[PDB]
């Protein structure tokens, strides 16, 4: 049970080291807030 | 290095003026930020 | 709009018969206060 647990915590390092995509739901929140501020600043350049 | 009302050629606003590391080519007279706002200026009486 | 705009570039090559691969923008070289209508053009080569 300890070797299976130690091996599984092993794979958590391998997943969180290897891919970029595993943290997608946090990066999506950071991206949406950055995209809304990019929009808000771009509207200052609009003539109306 | 002091807050100033600047008026370059009628391009006008308030800011602190600081020496650029921006290499403006001989044709360039204003600089523009990602925000689409003026962020650097070539002085009209000395080419700095 | 009564201007004529010239952009240009100069580059070293080693090539026998084509327009070369790669990318490089043309800086503005001169602008002229021309005013004229244009509809065709010609080039001058040395004899
Ligand atoms: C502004 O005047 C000074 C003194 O005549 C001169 O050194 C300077 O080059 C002038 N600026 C330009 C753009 O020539």
């Amino acid at each position: 049970i300890a070797n299976q647990f130690n091996s599984a915590i092993g794979k958590i390092q391998d997943s969180l080291s290897s891919t970029a995509s595993a943290l997608g739901k946090l990066q999506d929140v950071v991206n949406q807030n950055a995209q809304a501020l990019n929009t808000l600043v771009k509207q200052l350049s609009s003539n109306f | 290095n002091k807050c100033v009302n600047f008026n370059f050629n009628g391009l006008t606003g308030t800011g602190v003026l600081t020496e650029s590391n921006k290499k403006f080519l001989p044709f360039q007279q204003f600089g523009r930020d990602i925000d689409d706002t003026t962020d650097a200026v070539r002085d009209p009486q000395t080419l700095e | 709009d009564g201007y004529f705009k010239i952009y240009s570039k100069h580059t070293p090559i080693n090539l026998v018969r084509d327009l070369p691969q790669g990318f490089s923008a043309l800086e503005p070289l001169v602008d002229l206060p021309i005013g004229i209508n244009i509809t065709r053009f010609q080039t001058l080569l040395a004899l």
